[PDB]
RNA sequence: AAUCCAUGACCAAAGAAUCGUCACAAAUCGAAGCUUACAAAAUGGAGUAAAAUUUUGUUUACUCAGUAAUAUGCUUUGGGUUGAAAGUCUCCCACCAAUUCGUAUGCGGAAAACGUAAUGAGAUUUAAAAAUAAUUGUUUAAAUCAACUCAUUAAGGAGGAUGCCC
RNA sequence: AAACCAUAGUUAUGACGAUUGCUCUUUCCCGUGCUGGAUCGAGUAACCCAAUGGAGCUUACUAUUCUUGGUCCAUGGAUU
C-alpha cells in the first residue's frame, strides 16, 4: 500500500592498534585517533561489494536475494566515513547484523563498521549527522585548551 | 559532600563552611584574574555572607571607597565576592550602596565576573554520580572610569 | 487534583481515597523509586484498594498544556477531606482499572 | 547505559607474570570499547579449578585497578570492577569460595563435563554460568537443570566475541548459542564481549541485532541486558562490601 | 496581615520577549537549558544578537546556574548585570463578617535585586 | 390464513480497550509541553554567642523561609482524527439598505451540482437513463413490495365540519 | 523579510511481551433459563492509508478472509 524504507547511517573507526606506542588517555585524543582518516582506496561500489560479499558469506542465498532488493549506498564520502545505506524496514536487523559482521576491506585491515543512527527519513538522519557534527567539535575546543 | 573542583584542580574545601571558601576565593581565584604589582591600584577585598547585616556592610562599603591615600594619585578599587546563595545578599547591598551613592550626583563604575565551582555528589543510583556547579561573582567597583587592570574579561557596566 | 506521575486523566473519572496500610508505598512512589539503570520504575504490582472509597469525581479532565501535567477538575467530600492527614489522592478512569497518584489542590470559587 | 562484563586479562595462571604489551593492548581495547560508547567495564580473569589457590588476600587479585587503571578512571571517566570464571571439570581440588567471594565482586564458572553442571547447579555461589562457545558443548544444554538455576537467580552468559576470532567456530557458536536460548527458554540471558584485542568490539545496534536474528526478541535482549547486568554489578558490589 | 503580591511592570515591544527566558523558582534546570538552546537556534532568524536570561528573587541562583553552564560548556560569551525591580503590593489597611479577599486595599511599592544574564552565539 | 424452524436476497449502524520496555549534559520511528522572572529575607530582614569599647558603634563565629529544591531528566499522544484518509464531485474560509443572485417560495441550513416529508404520474412508444459535472466489476425499475428521476404543497393567529379517549 | 501555524502533522506513526472483552464450536454445574462461571482451541478481519482546516453527496468493505439489528404477496418442513 505504502513502500516504507528505512536508511542507515554507518561510520568507520580504525583503533590504534599500535602496542609498541603508548597512548594518551582523554576524550578528544582517542576522538582523534579514531576519526583519522579513511584510506585512499575507499568507494561507493567498493564497499557495496565488499558489504554484499559479506551478506551473502554469513545469511546465505535467500538471506542476501531478499535484501538485496533495495539494497543501495545513497550518500557517502571517504572525507569523514560517513554513509547512508538505503534499505527495507522488513530486513532493516539484517542489514545491520551484516554491518556488525564486516570483517576487513579487501587490501585495508583493521577497521570496524559503527551504525550509529537509522530511520525511515533521509531529512532526520542529515539533521543527527549535523548535530553530531557540532557535538564534535566541543570536545575539540575544549582540549585545544 | 564528596569533593571541591575549581580550574580542573581538586582543592580542599567545604561548601556548608563560607570562611574556608571565602578565604580561598580571596587568596587564589582574585590574584590570577587580576595583579596589583604592575598597576597603580589599590584594591579592599570583601566577601559577603548571608548572616551579614545589610546596612554594617553598606557602613563598611562607603568607608571602604575613602580610606586610601589621594595624594598617591590612587585608583581605590574595592572588590565584592560572594559564591553559592548569599550571592543575592551580595547583590542587595551592592544595590542599596549604589542607590546611597549615586545621590549626590556621583557615578559609579562596575566590572562583573562569572566562574563557577564544580562539586561532585552520589547520584540516584550507587553507580552514578551527579555535578553540580555553584555560581561565583565578583564586582570591581569603582570611581574614576580607567583601570590598568586586566580587565578584558570583564564586562562594563 | 494534580497528577504528580505517570498518567493520563479523562472526564467521568472516579476519584478514590488512599487508604491507611498501603500508605508508605504511594509515599515513596512519591518521593521516587528508581530501576538500578537510573530510569524511573513504574513496573510493578499495584495495591489494588477497596470500594467504599469513593469521594469525588472528576468532571472536567484533560491534559494539562501549561505544566506539562495530567489535570483532573473534580470534587471531593469536606468529610473526607477532613478525613485523611494527607493531600494524596487516587484517581482512576471509567474503563481502565489502573489507579494513579496525585494531590489535590482547594479553589476559592 | 551500557555494561560489558567480560573482557578478559591476558594471564591464566598465578605464575604467569603480566607483560607490558599485554597491560597496553587491554588500555588500547578498554580505549576502543569507551569510545564506541559504554559506561561500566568489568575485566574476567580466567583461572584453571586444578590450580593452587594462594594463601593469601592481599594478593587474590593481580589487578589492583586503583594503581593500573586509577588514572584512566578519573580522566575519561568510566569504572572498573573485578571478575573471575572458574573453569571447573570434576569434583576435586576446591572446595574454597568464603575467600574467594571477598576479594573480587562477580564470580563465574565454566563448566565443561556432566558432573560440572551438576556441581555447578548444587552448591556454587556464582551469579553467572558462562559455557565455551568456541568449541562444542559439553552434553546437552536441557531444561531440569537450567530452569532451577535460573529461578534461583543465575543467568545465562553468552559470548558474541568467540564468534568474531576465525570462521570455523562460528557455526559452532550458533549451534550453541541457539541451543541455550532454547533451553533457557529466554528468560536470564546476559551478554558479554570476550574479545582482547580492539578489533572484535562492536556497538549496541550490531550486537543486539545480531542477537535477535539468533533467537531473542528484542525486548528480551535490551531488558535483560541493561537491567540483569546492573543487578548482578549492584548484588557484587553489596557482597563485597557487606 | 493579609498581603498579595502583583507580577513586575513587563513592557516588551515585539521580539524582546521572544528572546528572552524568565526563570521562575519553580522552573526546571533541563526544562531551562533546552529553551535556552531553542532561543539561541531561534535569535539570528528573529533578527537578534543575544539571548536575555532574567530572574529575580529565589531563582537567581540557578540562573547564575545556567549562565555559568553555557558560559564553558560551550564557550559563550556571557554577561551578567544586576538590576533593581519595583513590585507592588496590595495590602489590607484596617480603618460585620465579609470575606478578606473583598476588602479595601492599598498599593505600596518593593524594591528586589534582579540578574540580566544575556548569552552571545 | 396464524406461529416456529433453516437458507437465500435487500436496507440500516459500528470499526474493542488497558499496562510495561527500547544507551550517549540529549535522544527517538516521531511530536508537543514543563517562561506573565519574588521564600513579602530591599521601608538599607529578624536574633543569638565572644572580645574590646564608660551603652551606642565596630571585628569575628552561627540560626531562621523545612509544604525546601533535587542536573538532558520528566508527562502525554501518534494512519479512517467524527468511518471511508480513497475519488477528474460542489461550497465556505473580506465587507458592501444593494449594477453586490435585496431569494418572506414544503421543512432544517451561511452556502451546497445538500438531508428528509405528503400526494399524482412516468419508461429509448418517455420531461429525461438504453438494444442505430463526478463516481461505480455488476452499476434505477420494468408480478407485488423496495430504489432513482421529475411535477405540486409560503410562516403564524381566529371560526365551522368530521374521526378518536372522553 | 517575515507572516511558521495542528490535544498526528509532510508522506514518520516502528519492535515484540502481557491482560481484559466479542463470534462459533468442545464439556461440566446449580433451578428450563440468565450480557452466568471455568477450562480445550481458532479468529480480532476486509476496503485502504493523511500532507492546510470544516460540511454535503457518491463510490469500495466484512464467504472456515472479526460482527450486529430488522424486513421479505422468496422458497423448504410441521401444527391449527
Ligand atoms: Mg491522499
Amino acid at each position: 500500500v505504502r513502500l516504507k524504507s528505512r536508511y542507515i547511517l554507518f561510520e568507520i573507526i580504525f583503533p590504534p592498534t599500535d602496542t609498541n606506542v603508548e597512548e594518551s588517555v582523554s576524550k578528544a585524543d582517542i576522538l582523534l585517533s579514531h576519526h583519522r582518516a579513511s584510506p585512499a582506496d575507499v568507494s561507493i561500489k567498493s564497499i557495496l561489494q565488499e558489504i554484499r560479499r559479506s551478506l551473502s558469506l554469513n545469511l546465505g542465498d535467500y538471506g542476501s536475494a531478499k535484501c538485496n532488493s533495495l539494497l543501495q549506498l545513497k550518500y557517502f564520502s571517504n572525507k569523514t566515513s560517513t554513509g547512508i545505506i538505503r534499505c527495507h524496514r522488513e530486513d532493516c536487523d539484517l542489514v545491520i547484523m551484516a554491518l556488525m559482521l564486516m570483517s576487513k576491506i579487501g587490501d585495508v585491515d583493521g577497521l570496524i563498521v559503527n551504525p550509529v543512527k537509522v530511520s525511515g527519513t533521509i531529512k532526520k538522519i542529515e539533521q543527527f549527522a549535523m548535530r553530531r557534527n557540532s557535538k564534535i567539535l566541543n570536545i575539540i575546543k575544549c582540549s585545544q585548551s | 559532600i564528596n569533593g571541591v573542583y575549581y580550574n580542573e584542580i581538586s582543592r580542599d574545601l567545604d561548601i556548608s563552611s563560607s570562611t574556608q571558601c571565602l578565604r580561598f576565593l580571596k587568596e587564589t581565584v582574585i590574584p590570577s584574574l587580576a595583579n596589583n604589582g604592575n598597576n597603580s591600584t589599590s584594591i579592599q577585598y570583601h566577601g559577603i555572607s548571608k548572616n551579614d547585616n545589610i546596612k554594617k556592610s553598606v557602613n563598611k562599603l562607603d568607608k571602604q571607597i575613602n580610606m586610601a591615600d589621594r595624594s598617591l594619585g590612587l585608583q581605590q578599587v574595592v572588590c565584592i565576592f560572594s559564591y553559592g546563595p548569599h550571592i543575592q545578599k551580595m547583590l542587595s547591598i551592592l544595590e542599596i550602596f549604589k542607590k546611597g551613592y549615586i545621590k549626590n550626583n556621583k557615578k559609579i563604575y562596575q566590572w562583573n565576573k562569572l566562574t563557577s565551582f564544580d562539586i561532585k555528589r552520589e547520584g540516584r543510583n550507587e553507580l552514578q554520580e551527579e555535578r553540580l556547579k555553584v555560581p561565583i561573582l565578583v564586582t570591581l567597583v569603582s570611581d574614576s572610569e580607567i583601570i590598568d587592570l586586566n580587565l578584558h574579561s570583564f564586562t562594563k557596566q | 487534583c494534580t497528577l504528580l506521575e505517570r498518567g493520563h486523566p479523562k472526564d467521568n473519572a472516579r476519584i478514590y481515597q488512599v487508604p491507611e496500610k498501603d500508605l508508605e508505598h504511594w509515599l515513596q512512589l512519591a518521593k521516587g523509586v528508581y530501576r538500578p539503570n537510573g530510569r524511573k520504575d513504574h513496573d510493578l504490582k499495584i495495591p489494588l484498594p477497596e470500594v467504599h472509597d469513593l469521594i469525588g469525581f472528576i468532571t472536567s479532565g484533560t491534559y494539562h498544556l501549561n505544566c506539562g501535567n495530567g489535570m483532573g477538575i473534580g470534587f471531593i467530600d469536606h468529610h473526607a477531606a477532613i478525613r485523611q492527614p494527607t493531600r494524596y489522592v487516587l484517581i482512576r478512569n471509567v474503563g481502565t482499572n489502573t489507579y494513579r497518584l496525585g494531590e489535590w489542590s482547594k479553589i476559592s470559587v | 547505559m551500557l555494561v560489558d562484563l567480560n573482557v578478559p586479562w591476558p594471564q591464566n595462571s598465578y605464575a604467569d607474570k603480566v607483560t607490558s604489551q599485554a597491560v597496553n593492548n587491554l588500555i588500547k581495547t578498554l580505549s576502543t570499547l569507551h569510545m564506541l560508547g559504554y559506561t561500566h567495564i568489568a575485566i574476567n580473569f580466567t583461572v584453571n579449578h586444578s590450580e593452587k589457590f594462594p594463601n593469601d588476600v592481599k594478593l587474590l587479585n593481580p589487578i589492583d585497578i586503583k594503581r593500573r587503571f586509577g588514572e584512566l578512571m578519573d580522566r575519561t571517566g568510566l569504572k572498573l570492577y573485578s571478575r573471575i570464571t572458574l573453569i571447573i571439570d570434576d569434583p576435586s581440588k576446591g572446595q574454597s569460595l568464603s575467600k574467594i567471594s571477598q576479594a573480587f565482586d562477580i564470580v563465574a564458572a565454566l563448566p565443561i563435563s556432566e558432573k560440572g553442571l551438576t556441581l555447578s547447579t548444587t552448591n556454587l555461589d556464582i551469579d553467572l554460568l558462562t559455557f565455551q562457545y568456541g568449541s562444542r558443548l559439553p552434553t546437552f544444554l536441557k531444561h531440569k537443570s537450567i530452569c532451577s538455576c535460573v529461578n534461583r537467580g543465575v543467568k545465562l552468559e553468552i559470548v558474541y566475541g568467540y564468534a568474531l576470532r576465525d570462521v570455523q567456530a562460528r557455526r559452532q557458536f550458533v549451534s550453541n548459542v541457539r541451543s541455550v536460548i532454547r533451553s533457557s527458554r529466554s528468560r536470564g540471558i546476559v551478554i558479554g564481549s570476550g574479545a582482547m584485542s580492539p578489533l572484535e568490539c562492536r556497538n549496541i545496534l550490531g550486537v543486539t541485532s545480531l542477537i535477535k536474528n539468533l533467537g531473542l526478541p528484542s525486548d528480551r535482549c535490551s531488558k535483560a541486558m541493561g537491567d540483569l547486568a546492573s543487578l548482578v554489578l549492584l548484588n557484587g558490589r553489596l557482597r563485597n562490601k557487606s | 496581615k493579609r498581603v498579595t503580591k502583583h507580577p513586575s511592570l513587563k513592557t516588551l515591544t515585539h521580539k524582546q520577549i521572544h528572546t528572552t527566558i524568565f526563570v521562575k523558582s519553580t522552573t526546571p534546570y533541563v526544562s531551562a537549558l533546552k529553551r535556552i538552546n531553542k532561543f539561541l537556534d531561534s535569535v539570528h532568524k528573529q533578527g537578534s544578537s543575544y539571548v536575555a536570561v532574567l530572574g529575580m528573587g529565589k531563582a537567581v541562583e540557578k540562573t547564575l546556574a545556567l549562565g555559568c553552564h553555557f558560559q564553558d560548556q560551550k564557550n559563550k560569551k556571557i554577561e551578567v548585570y544586576t538590576k533593581t525591580i519595583e513590585v507592588l503590593d496590595e495590602v489590607i489597611t484596617e480603618g460585620s463578617d465579609v470575606e478578606d479577599d473583598d476588602k479595601e486595599t492599598q498599593l505600596k511599592k518593593r524594591a528586589v535585586s534582579g540578574v540580566e544574564l544575556r548569552i552571545y552565539v
